[PDB]
């Protein structure tokens, strides 16, 4: 090896580039060997001059010894065939050629090169015997009836016949007439031979530079053009070195001779180590020891990287596949060696990087190639090795208008003039991201029809995948916007288009130079990342259940800076493949693990600061029930949210997009359904940000007024307004907004049958409560004027302005209570919910007696019953009649009779639902304390909620 | 300077971190492991049983003024931090080298 | 309308064919699927979208040469001599001018230059001079290497050819770029050497379809002379599609059929006018496009052959998953794992629905043919074996109880070693032997015999023995590599071995194993490609994530009967690819979800506040968990209230583990490659063995194969005590386990006769505890042998005296007299062994002062066994006022010596799972201990899944 590395250094400049071409064609599959009869005469198989001597022996007698010339090799077997016959000819064949010689190792080294085809001029059966011992299947095409009867696309093309069907002289090409009548006896093997020759790279491995077969291939290749073809390579293994004139003569005649005696030094009768000398120096397709200079590592890296300048970002996790499996690139820019049994070409590249004294000694164009590669590796975030690197940086930048939700400029970028196909590829991704799928499918089809002239298999392929995923978005759309002409042609051309057959039907330039673009046509994209989340999900949850507060190094950097490379390959390369929900569960379990880790490692008596990118993912990929799962478990209010000028402009970006789209007419039903989920999940997680007065006042106004119904109910807005007004404080502008909302609701009740459909049972009354929760001395002027212009009729509006009764003036309450009084339960339970009854007159409790009597009519064959048992429990009700309704509610019977209630019928809940005077008079009891403490204990076990613990600490113990 | 390996187990109030003490209980290379046996049948009343090693058990009288504490494979003695953590945390053996967690 | 008139009327045309047209539709479409369909597009499809025909030019070539146009309608080769005489008399600057006049036009393509492209052909060869094909190729987004001159063949960019075989006008309208003159047809095979060879190589390596010609047409005759110079059907016959007005004579349909063509006529299929070609070309090329429709199965003897086409290669496999069978058939019929087929898209014939009806009801079964009946018998056995029974409509009895019947799954070693030493009769026999050798750790004969398999599957035609032996050989290579990276880089393999396995497995890409195969292993075995990567458990894992969220009818059947199909494809097909740890986490999260579901749905009194655990529900916990994972299950969910069945099958499994420990560790049986695999299963299997009620021979052969034969460095002396405790808290010691543990302690007593034996143990548990357990179930036990050992005891051997003082209650009275004629109380360790065997009732005040000097040395600790002294001070054993001086040294000593000055946020979440009933109960009989320990118990009933803190806080505090 090392002495052959000295032979590697001891070559002319043609042998080395021929090693490059032979091995790169062995990698491409464009290497065809043409195996001869100098490799099959080692493992000695009876040579032809031996038979012509015997053909001279039984024909004339007295063997010649006047050493055999040219075509006299072929006329002595011919004169014989015309004088003696064929039953003697085919008998001498059966004598000499019916042997079994075991193969030499140089019928195996040809096979160890992985050739595309193997053509041979050998009559024997030693190649396929050598092919049989490696487990390789070759379609042995040795007669003319085998060509379309061939089974595999790998050929063992025995071009001069064979002896597998009998030792007769009619199955092979031995006589002189069989060489003259060859192109009319053998029509298909000849064409298939000379089609391989002009569509591959041919290497001769068994011949001499006489050898009439080679001359038959050198006449035909001389009848061709100005290098239509590629020159065949001849590998000459002879004892004497070649004359220089016959190395120039055959080089223009078509061959390119690699001599084997001008590379080593040996004896006269040892062929096996000349064949081994070239075929141990050609096998090094793995070794590639050609980069021993500082101007050849820069060209190796300019070979495996420089096609990838059309992409705008490449993941590190994909870059350990770009280079074969050495150099696992960690996501912090630190390269670790993995196997690399050879040259540290990356390690050499960093040394001819930053230190400039090795950089000046480069060539001219090698310096420019170094500049482009330095910009490339600097851009993607690869900086150094892992040894001399302690400053590993952070803060990635997805800089794409589609990620930041900055619509606002996309609509401005689309209406500009297009100057490129990469420009139209961004416009088509923006149109697709804006819901305008018709111009997207049209313009993506314009991309796949305009990427035919240029040579770029990463615009075409990725526009294909995006067109297929927008097809799945149209299909998933219409199964729940577009004309019926559209749905026909998109369900006409996307039929039978297999996505898994998109990658393996491409030219070889898009097979290896862009090999990382195949995890995208399936969901093998997030595989490694997800299986490196499962272990970390173990690793940080096994140490939460034993209290192992690691004082050393946290592992959140592994999750948080490997998620961010997934969101950056898609949006920076403008890929529509974001409409799949395994990305969503990856982000939900990722960010959920990061929040539980950051909250667990906060109360630890012995980062994750939530910047801008830590909010877009929660907004776009969660649901409202998922955020509620986070708030039930881990208190996110003790997090210290930064970038509150960037999340604020994001949320007023959401607020202005609700504002613009829902003012007169702006809603596409394909963009509304995408966007309104982000506007919902984004505005529920908006309590954690400290907004301004213009920040809050433009979100609250774009939630109460412009956020459309059927997706946010009137009482469903109350939770959201409550959160956004428990973080901040109402600066006499939110009061003006909610006041203007209630005046708007009051004027919608001027007609009948308006009923304020609401799930929660929360209504405009609660908005009035909140106003008199921060602004105790508030008097609405407009509601006062509405109630002062009130008449005998319009019974709905009177009830609405009795629910909102504390927001009125004194003349308004006089004229207003000149119409209503207490006549039923609903006016009573609105009566003490706005405050205007202080003590019960005993007609109220008897009215409750008739109401619960109708509840007895229920039990014989909106529940207000527990609010009567608790009024009986807090000593408001003064009656001995109300204890008769036992066995009707478990929560009424919990309070009217707290010694006969069966306490395994006590619900795990009901304790998160009680105030401070009730929880505290439950605690001021005996059996309520005894059993409610047990309920609180077992449901502090089987829950992740922190509220039951607060009840049991602050009130019971 | 070996705080990248210092772990704080908080159900026995110890500091699992591989050091090798040099004590006067005069001994050399002494490391401590601690157990967490929940319902140790008959084996006094405790949580945690110290299991002092000196390349093998020591077979206990009990002094160990630690004079030279030295971190394994990233040396240059860490005695100051060990006395610091001994100053804050008041338990037997605040630096423990393994926890069994039975 | 058009789909129901042209389509359904064409389905009437489908019924109205001879038997040759239909099989030609089958061959043309299956070659369009294979990629062996080559169209040879002509000049009858490019004269629609009218492009100036040649007889128009020869007429003009006759006009400026002679004058007075002929009208004596043009014959044969006179088409070519009038452009030739011109070229010899008028010149070439007039020839190339008439070409520039007529051929320089731009005619937009017809839809039948697009229907040829809608067939997805492998190659497109054409004899057209124009540029309408590639214009039609440009509007579909297809890239063809337009090879129109001889310098284009190796200068071609893609392997899809638009082979313009007669020249082109893209480089100028000259008569030298095309084949138009008569001399250009004579001098064609010497002016055009490479396009001709590449043409006639495609013809004899594909299926050729002619789509634009007539049965005159000298080009076709040039291809019919050459194909006549071939052999006895070396080649395949070209198909001619003839679209002419008149129907063909029968004699010219017989004549050209033996000359080499196979004519599909387009006027013997429809009925139309004289001058409408576009709907004859449409008539055959709308009837040929139906590669998706396959409306050929409208009989009850053709669905059985469709199913015998897509299933019958898969009889060499021994099991196929249902989840893979929805990929075997294209994406209709989602097979649910209970044998219930649901329709998914299926816009056509219910061939499975028809197959079940010609199944069980026999009155449709009798009317089949002879060989179709045998094909039905084989397919019935196949679908019956894999567990597919019916549809989802008329199926309410969906069955259960799968059967992984493989010797390697059940851990039945015992017969593998007997099966391997038999005589081999097949390659499927050697494939099982090689999987058994690989499963027995004998990796050298495995890699040798797998290499013998990949060298012996060259003669037969089976791409599922070869491919799967390849994957197994690669995963055993990763097992050798992962082995030696812990072993060397205890000599398992020689250095000659590690060289050749790191010589041939270099540069073998696993992802290039599948896409380098013949097309028979590309589609007929398409489900064998999720195995070369870890896309095997993808769908199952992403249908666990939702159920993990989600948890009448329970949903445990979805998890428990989809796991079991994963363990059955690998072991029944004998696949070594079980050495990866995503399968493990899938089983751990699966079985962990099933146990938490089955335990959660057990205490449900309905208004709130199966999984019977048979044999297969134990092998997976054993082989794939760890001991800390099982402890995570026991900390959270009480598995003791589960009602474990098959306790004659789990018992024979665990005594199978016990006998394999017994045999291998008796004199010499341990291969270091099989020991490391097996001893993890023997550990995780014997920790989960408390839940099974064993016999006396069942327990007595596990306890003996754990105390005696289970080797050290993997189970310590005090580490065995937990395991023996579990296995003797489930059962009761029937005076045979007592004999085992007694024989163990006599064995340990005789190992202390020499010095420096120290019983290395992590837990601090020792042989004393074994003595305690013996006097925990057998209060009146007297060991005879330990009595004799202590009676033959002398002044020396100080280790053995201490050992037989830790085991002091197991002695006789003469043994305790002669034994306590040597020892007394001189230190802490003899005192805390003294009251741990029971022989001190009350403290004499020299003991407490000895504790004073001990804790004084603890003061020597704090200047630069303690909790057991504070609790003895707390349970009123210590009578002293000196012991309260050691404050600030332990938080648990200061919890008991001073329970009003201890800062109770320094009170550990634990310490309460560690106290007895007299301590927990005198903690509870206090004021501030109750006040703060109840708060600790409450917050650690919150932040824990353990059920023990709740038991403390219920049973002692409230």
């Amino acid at each position: 090896g090392e002495k052959l590395k000295e032979v590697f250094l001891m070559l002319d400049n043609n042998v080395v580039e021929c090693i490059k071409e032979i091995t790169e064609s062995s990698r491409n599959g464009k290497l065809v060997f043409f195996v001869g009869a100098g490799v099959s005469t080692l493992s000695d198989y009876p040579q032809w001059w031996r038979l012509v001597d015997k053909y001279h022996e039984e024909l004339y007698g007295s063997p010649k010894k006047g050493n055999y010339s040219s075509d006299e090799y072929l006329r002595i077997p011919q004169i014989f065939y015309n004088v003696k016959g064929e039953m003697a000819f085919d008998g001498i064949l059966k004598d000499f050629f019916q042997v079994d010689k075991p193969t030499n190792p140089i019928h195996d080294k040809i096979l160890a090169m992985n050739p595309a085809h193997v053509i041979t001029t050998n009559y024997d059966n030693l190649i396929d015997t050598a092919c049989w011992k490696r487990g390789k299947y070759f379609s042995v095409i040795s007669a003319e009836e085998d060509v379309a009867n061939a089974t595999s696309s790998r050929y063992l093309l025995k071009v001069h016949g064979d002896f597998r069907k009998g030792f007769k002289g009619e199955n092979v090409v031995l006589k002189e007439d069989d060489y003259l009548n060859y192109d009319q006896n053998y029509p298909l093997i000849s064409n298939l031979m000379k089609t391989i020759i002009a569509t591959h790279t041919i290497v001769f491995i068994g011949y001499g530079l006489g050898d009439y077969n080679i001359n038959m291939l050198l006449n035909w290749v001389r009848k061709l053009q100005k290098d239509s073809f590629h020159k065949p390579f001849f590998i000459r293994t002879d004892p004497s070195p070649i004359e220089n004139e016959t190395l120039i003569y055959y080089e223009n005649k078509g061959l390119r001779i690699i001599d084997a005696a001008s590379l080593i030094d040996s004896n006269e009768y040892d062929y096996l180590e000349r064949y081994s000398a070239v075929m141990d120096l050609l096998i090094e397709s793995q070794e590639n020891k050609f980069i021993t200079k500082d101007d050849e590592v820069i060209d190796y890296i300019y070979g495996k990287i420089s096609p990838l300048f059309a992409l705008q970002y490449i993941r590190k996790i994909d870059l350990k596949h770009v280079f074969e499996y050495d150099y696992h690139f960690e996501v912090n820019g630190t390269v670790v060696r993995h196997k690399n049994k050879g040259f540290g070409y990356m390690e050499r590249f960093f040394e001819l990087k930053e230190s400039c004294d090795e950089r000046s000694k480069l060539s001219k164009k090698q310096y420019e190639r170094f500049n482009a590669l330095f910009n490339f590796f600097e851009k993607n975030g690869v900086i150094c090795m892992a040894k001399d690197a302690g400053t590993l940086n952070t803060s990635i930048e997805i800089n794409s208008l589609a990620y930041h939700g900055k619509y606002d400029v996309m609509k401005k970028f689309i209406e500009e003039q297009s100057v490129s196909i990469e420009d139209d590829y961004k416009k088509a991704f923006f149109l697709a991201c804006l819901g305008r799928w018709e111009e997207s499918y049209d313009l993506y089809s314009n991309i796949i029809l305009n990427s035919i002239d240029e040579s770029n298999g990463c615009v075409y392929y990725l526009s294909q995948i995006n067109r297929y995923r927008i097809y799945q978005s149209i299909t998933q759309a219409v199964t729940q916007p577009f004309t019926d002409e559209f749905l026909a042609r998109i369900e006409r051309e996307m039929t039978n288009f297999n996505i898994d057959d998109l990658f393996n039907g491409m030219p070889f330039e898009f097979q290896k130079k862009y090999k990382i673009l195949e995890f995208l046509s399936d969901n093998q994209f997030l595989y490694d990342d997800t299986v490196k989340l499962f272990e970390l999900t173990n690793k940080v949850r096994s140490e939460m259940s034993e209290g192992s507060y690691s004082f050393g190094m946290s592992s959140d950097i592994v999750v948080l800076l490997r998620l961010y490379d997934n969101l950056r390959f898609l949006y920076e390369n403008c890929l529509w493949s974001v409409s799949f929900h395994e990305f969503h569960q990856y982000i939900r379990n990722s960010m959920s693990l990061l929040i539980e880790k950051a909250e667990y490692e906060r109360t630890r008596d012995i980062g994750f600061f939530m910047e801008y990118y830590d909010f877009v993912n929660i907004s776009r990929h969660f649901k409202i029930d998922d955020i509620k799962n986070l708030e039930r478990s881990c208190s996110i209010d003790k997090i210290r949210f930064g970038e509150q000028e960037k999340i604020e402009e994001y949320l007023v970006g959401i607020a202005e997009e609700i504002t613009k789209q829902f003012s007169a007419n702006g809603m596409n039903v394909v963009f509304y359904t995408q966007f309104i989920s982000e506007a919902k999940a984004a505005l529920y997680f908006a309590k954690y940000v400290k907004l301004s007065e213009e920040g809050l006042g433009k979100i609250v106004k774009a939630l109460l007024f412009y956020f459309p119904e059927r997706d946010l109910d009137i009482g469903k807005r109350y939770v959201w307004l409550e959160r956004l007004t428990k973080c901040n404080e109402l600066p006499k502008s939110i009061i003006s907004i909610i006041d203007d909302f209630l005046v708007l609701q009051a004027e919608k009740h001027i007609d009948q049958n308006y009923s304020e459909v609401s799930s929660n049972g929360l209504y405009s009354r609660d908005y009035g409560a909140l106003i008199k929760h921060f602004e105790k001395n508030f008097i609405s002027k407009r509601l006062s004027e509405i109630t002062l212009c009130l008449t005998q009729d319009k019974q709905k509006q009177i009830d609405f302005l009795f629910k909102l009764l504390p927001l009125l003036s004194t003349n308004a309450k006089s004229h207003l209570l000149s119409f209503k009084s207490v006549e039923n339960i609903n006016d009573l339970m609105n009566g003490i919910r706005i405050g205007l009854i202080d003590e019960f007159t005993p007609e109220h409790e008897e009215l409750i007696i008739e109401y619960l009597e109708t509840r007895k009519v229920n039990y014989i064959v909106n529940d207000y019953m527990s609010t009567f048992g608790i009024w009986y429990f807090l000593e408001e009700i003064n009656n001995s009649k109300m204890e008769e309704f036992i066995g009707m509610d478990d929560q009424y019977d919990f309070f009217v009779d707290p010694e006969n209630f069966d306490y395994k019928k006590f619900i795990p809940s009901w304790l998160k639902n009680y105030n401070d005077k009730l929880l505290g008079k439950i605690a001021g009891n005996k059996h309520m304390k005894h059993h409610v403490i047990e309920v609180l204990k077992e449901r502090v076990k089987n829950s992740n909620d922190k509220r039951y613990l607060e009840i049991l600490m602050n009130y019971f113990i | 300077g070996a705080t990248h390996d210092l772990v704080y187990h908080s159900k026995i109030n110890t500091f699992v971190w591989d050091v090798e003490f040099d004590i006067v209980l005069e001994l050399n290379k002494c490391y401590f492991v601690k157990c967490f046996n929940p319902y140790r049948i008959n084996g006094d009343f405790a949580v945690s049983s110290i299991d002092i090693f000196s390349e093998g058990k020591r077979l206990l009288e009990f002094n160990f003024k630690i004079t030279k504490a030295v971190h394994v494979a990233t040396s240059k003695d860490v005695t100051e931090i060990v006395l610091h953590l001994s100053e804050r945390i008041s338990s037997p053996f605040p630096i423990v080298k393994e926890v069994v967690y039975l």
